[PDB]
C-alpha cells in the first residue's frame, strides 16, 4: 500500500479539526497529529500463521 | 532573527567549515612535495660550498671582493615573501624583523635597498614606503632559479660596483612542521665555514683556464644557489603555516555553530509559544 | 669505474657508475677516464657523452656548468638555463623595469584562487558576532 | 535623469555583486579592482546633509 | 515538460547544453575576479565568451515595454530561439561582438546589428 | 541635539567620527573570529586598534561608583573630551597600550597611566 | 543481493564526500583518484530510465 502524501492528510486533519474548534498544537497541527499517522501505519505488519488461521477459522493453515 | 535566518546562517558556517578543512588537506599534500623539493637542492650547494672552501681558504688564497669586509656604508635586502594569503602571520613577523633591523641600520646612517620575491612583500613595502629596487614575482609554486636570476644579478651587481657594502637574505626557515622562524643572514661577504686548510694539501686542482676566472663564476652560482634553496624553504614554511592556520579556522567554525545553534533553539521554541499562545487566547 | 654526478640547482640528473664521459670544456673538448687527476673547468652549452658501465653510451644536454673531476668522485654542477652577461642582463633589466612601473604578474595557484573565493563568499555579511552575544 | 541614472545602477549592481571581496581585496585583479573601487566612490557620492536639497540641475551635474 | 519524449531532442539537447554553459560560466567567474583572465586557457576563455553571449541573446525587447525605452518589440518564434542558441553554441558566431546580440530579438538580427556597431 | 547647527561643526563630527570607526570594527568581528586577526588589511588591523582604544575611553570612572571599585571619581568636561577622540582617531597616540586608557578621566591621564604601564 | 551489494552503500557515501573535496583540490593522490574515479563509474550505473523495472537477476549482473 502506497500513501501518495500523508503530508496533505495530516493538513486536511489539522483543518477539518480546527472547524471542530479542538486545541491546537505545536504548528498549529491538533494535539494526537503523531496518533493520527501511528494508528495508520501500525497496521503495515507480518502478521504469524496462528493469526491468520485463528481469524480465518482454520480455512488457511499455513500461511503468513 | 526569527529561525529561519539563523538556519541560513548556520547553513553557511558549515559550509565555511568544509572550505576550511578542504584547504587544510591541500596544504598538507603540497607542504609534503615542498619539502621534497627542498631535499633535492641540498648537493649542488653543498659541492659548490666545498670547492668555494678549497679556493679560498686552502693553501692558496685570492682577494677576490666577496670574501673581505669592507666599511658599510648601505646594505643590501633579498626578502622573499608568499604569493598567497591564508598564510597566518607568516609574512608581517618577517616584515617587522626586517623593518626592526633596516631602523638599526638606517640609525647608524647607512642606506638600505630591497629586492622582493613574491608579491606580498611588494605591496606591502610599497605602502611602508621602503626602497624597492627590483622585483620578481607570481612564481606561485613553481619556483624556478631562471626567475631569480634577475634580481641577485642586480644586487650583485650592486654589490661589485661598490654600491652595497653587505648583503642578506631574510626568509622564513622550515625547522618542523609545526615551527617555522624568520632568520636574516648574511650571503655577502661570504661566511666564514666550518672548514679545515689543512685537510686541503692532499691534492690540488688542474684549473682550466686559470682559477681567478673559475672563482668569479663559483661565487655568483653560489649565491644565486643560497637565494633558491631560500624561496623553496619559504614555500615549504608558507604551506606548513597554511596547512595550521586552516586547522584553527576549522575549530573556530565548528565552535560557533555551537552557540548559533542555541540561539537557534531558542528562537524556535519563542516562536511555537507566541504563535500557540496567539491561537489559544483568541478563542472565545 | 667511478661515480659520476650531474646535478643543478633545482635537481639532480644523473647518478651511478661509469667507465668514461667526454665533455666539450670550455678551454677545449675533453675526456675523463677513471682515475683523471684533479681538475675543475666550466664546460659550454651542448651535449656530454656518459657510457655507462657494460658500454651503454648516453647523451645528456647541458645548459652550461661547472666540472670537477677528484680522485674518485667527478660530479658536473650543470645550470637551468643559458648563462652569461648578454643574457642575464636582459634578465636584470627586466627585473628593474617591473619595480619601477609596479607591474605584479599573478601566481598560477587556480586552486587557492578557487577555495579562497568561495571562503570569501561564504563568510560575507555573516553578522554571526551580532546575533550570538559573544562580548568581544 | 533618466539618461544618467541608468548607469548608476549598474554600477552600484556590479559593486554589489563584487563586494564580497571586499576584505580579500588585496588579492584581487586590477581588472575587477577597478569596478570595486568605482563602487565605492559612487557610494560615498551619494551621501548628503540634512536640509541641503539638490536642484534636478545639480543632481544631473554630479551624477554625470 | 522539458524531457526529450516530449519537445524531442533538439530543444532537450539545446535546452541543457546552455544551462551547461551558464551553470561553467558561473564557476569561471570567480577566477577571473582573482586570477584575472589571461590565467583561463584558451577553451576558458571560449566559455567565457560564449557565456556572455548567451546570456545577453535571452534579453529580449517586448512590444508593451516600448512605452519604457521607446525600442520596437520582437516576436521571436521557437524555431529561431534554437537555431540561434544552437548555433551560438557551436561557435557559428565566435566574430560577432557581445553587445551585438543584447535586446535583439532573433538571430538573423544579431548579424545585421553587428554591422552597425 | 547632535546636530551641526546646535553642537558645533566639531563636536559633531568627532561623534560621527567615532561611530563609524566603531561600527566599521562591528564588520569585522565575524571574519577575525573565523580566520582569526592576521588576516586583516594592514589598515584593518589600525581600524581594530583604534576601535579597541576608543572602546576603552569611553569608560570612566563614577564618584558613586568607588564603593565597587576604590579607584576614585572623574569629571570630565566637553572641551575635554572631544578633544582626546580627536586624537584617538587622528592617530596621535597609537604608541600607547589599549590599557593605558581603561578607566581614566582625560585623555593626559591615560598618557600619564602608560608609564605606569 | 546481500552478496554482491553489502558494500555499495559506504563506498558512495564515502565517494560522495571524497568528490566534494575534490572540487578545491587539483593534484589528486592516485589512490584517491582510483576511489573517485570508481565511484563515478558505480554512480553512472545506479541511474534509471522512469517506467524500466529489473527483474532481480538483471540487477545482480550488473552489480556483478
Amino acid at each position: 500500500i502506497i500513501y501518495d502524501d500523508l503530508s496533505k492528510q495530516a493538513v486536511a486533519y489539522r483543518q477539518i479539526s480546527l472547524l471542530l474548534r479542538r486545541p491546537p498544537g505545536r504548528e498549529a497541527f491538533p494535539g494526537d497529529v503523531f496518533y493520527l499517522h501511528s494508528r495508520l501505519l501500525e497496521r503495515a505488519a507480518r502478521v504469524n500463521a496462528e493469526y491468520v488461521e485463528a481469524f480465518t477459522k482454520g480455512e488457511v493453515k499455513g500461511k503468513t | 532573527a526569527g529561525a529561519k535566518d539563523i538556519r541560513s546562517k548556520i547553513a553557511s558556517v558549515q559550509n565555511t567549515q568544509k572550505i576550511t578543512k578542504a584547504m587544510e588537506m591541500v596544504a598538507a599534500s603540497k607542504m609534503r612535495k615542498s619539502q621534497d623539493r627542498m631535499a633535492a637542492s641540498r648537493p649542488y650547494a653543498e659541492t659548490m660550498r666545498k670547492v668555494i672552501g678549497h679556493l679560498a681558504h686552502g693553501n692558496l688564497e685570492y682577494k677576490h671582493p666577496y670574501l673581505e669586509d669592507r666599511d658599510v656604508k648601505r646594505v643590501g635586502y633579498l626578502v622573499v615573501s608568499t604569493d598567497r594569503g591564508l598564510a597566518g602571520g607568516l609574512n608581517i613577523n618577517l616584515f617587522k624583523k626586517l623593518l626592526a633591523e633596516m631602523k638599526t641600520w638606517t640609525d647608524k646612517g647607512v642606506q638600505a635597498d630591497l629586492a622582493m620575491i613574491g608579491s606580498k612583500g611588494v605591496s606591502f613595502f610599497n605602502s611602508v614606503g621602503g626602497n624597492v629596487v627590483a622585483q620578481v614575482t607570481g612564481m606561485g609554486d613553481n619556483p624556478s632559479l631562471s626567475e631569480l636570476i634577475g634580481p641577485v644579478k642586480v644586487m650583485l651587481q650592486a654589490y661589485d660596483e661598490g654600491r652595497l657594502d653587505k648583503l642578506y637574505i631574510v626568509s622564513n626557515k622550515f625547522i618542523n612542521t609545526m615551527s617555522q622562524v624568520p632568520t636574516i643572514s648574511q650571503l655577502l661577504p661570504l661566511p666564514a665555514s666550518d672548514d679545515d686548510d689543512l685537510k686541503h694539501k692532499s691534492w690540488d686542482y688542474l684549473y682550466e683556464p686559470d682559477p681567478k676566472a673559475l672563482l668569479d663564476t663559483l661565487l655568483r652560482r653560489y649565491v644565486e644557489s643560497q637565494v633558491y634553496q631560500g624561496v623553496v624553504e619559504n614555500l615549504a614554511s608558507e604551506q606548513a603555516a597554511r596547512m595550521v592556520a586552516m586547522k584553527a579556522a576549522t575549530d573556530n567554525g565548528g565552535s560557533l555553530i555551537k552557540e548559533l545553534q542555541l540561539v537557534y533553539n531558542k528562537a524556535r521554541q519563542a516562536s511555537i509559544t507566541q504563535e500557540l499562545t496567539e491561537i489559544v487566547s483568541g478563542a472565545a | 669505474t667511478y661515480h659520476l654526478d650531474v646535478v643543478s640547482a633545482e635537481q639532480q640528473m644523473f647518478s651511478g657508475l661509469v667507465e668514461k664521459i667526454q665533455v666539450t670544456g670550455s678551454e677545449g673538448e675533453l675526456g675523463i677516464y677513471p682515475g683523471h687527476a684533479p681538475l675543475l673547468t666550466a664546460i659550454k652549452p651542448g651535449m656530454i657523452r656518459i657510457v655507462k658501465q657494460h658500454g651503454h653510451e648516453e647523451f645528456i644536454y647541458l645548459s652550461g656548468g661547472i666540472l670537477e673531476v677528484q680522485p674518485g668522485n667527478v660530479t658536473v654542477l650543470a645550470d637551468t638555463a643559458i648563462r652569461g652577461q648578454d643574457l642575464d642582463e636582459a634578465r636584470a633589466m627586466e627585473a628593474k623595469r617591473k619595480a619601477e612601473e609596479h607591474i605584479s604578474s599573478s601566481h598560477g595557484d587556480v586552486d587557492y584562487a578557487q577555495a579562497s573565493a568561495e571562503l570569501a563568499k561564504a563568510i560575507a555579511q555573516l553578522r554571526v558576532i551580532e546575533l550570538t552575544k559573544k562580548a568581544m | 535623469m533618466k539618461k544618467l541614472s541608468g548607469g548608476i545602477r549598474t554600477a552600484l549592481a556590479q559593486y554589489r555583486e563584487l563586494a564580497a571581496f571586499s576584505q580579500f581585496a588585496s588579492d584581487l585583479d586590477d581588472a575587477t579592482r577597478k569596478q570595486l573601487d568605482h563602487g565605492q566612490k559612487v557610494t560615498e557620492l551619494l551621501k548628503q546633509k540634512q536640509y541641503a536639497p539638490m536642484s534636478v540641475a545639480q543632481q544631473s551635474l554630479v551624477l554625470f | 515538460q522539458l524531457d526529450p519524449l516530449v519537445v524531442g531532442q533538439e530543444h532537450y539537447d539545446t535546452a541543457r547544453g546552455v544551462q551547461s554553459i551558464l551553470q561553467r560560466y558561473q564557476e569561471l567567474k570567480d577566477i577571473i575576479a582573482i586570477l584575472g583572465m589571461d590565467e583561463l586557457s584558451e577553451e576558458d576563455k571560449l566559455v567565457v565568451a560564449r557565456a556572455r553571449k548567451i546570456q545577453r541573446f535571452l534579453s529580449q525587447p517586448f512590444f508593451v515595454a516600448e512605452v519604457f525605452t521607446g525600442s520596437p518589440g520582437k516576436y521571436v518564434s521557437l524555431k529561431d530561439t534554437i537555431r540561434g542558441f544552437k548555433g551560438i553554441m557551436e561557435g557559428e558566431y565566435d566574430h560577432l561582438p557581445e553587445q551585438a546580440f543584447y535586446m535583439v530579438g532573433s538571430i538573423e538580427e544579431a548579424v545585421e546589428k553587428a554591422k552597425k556597431l
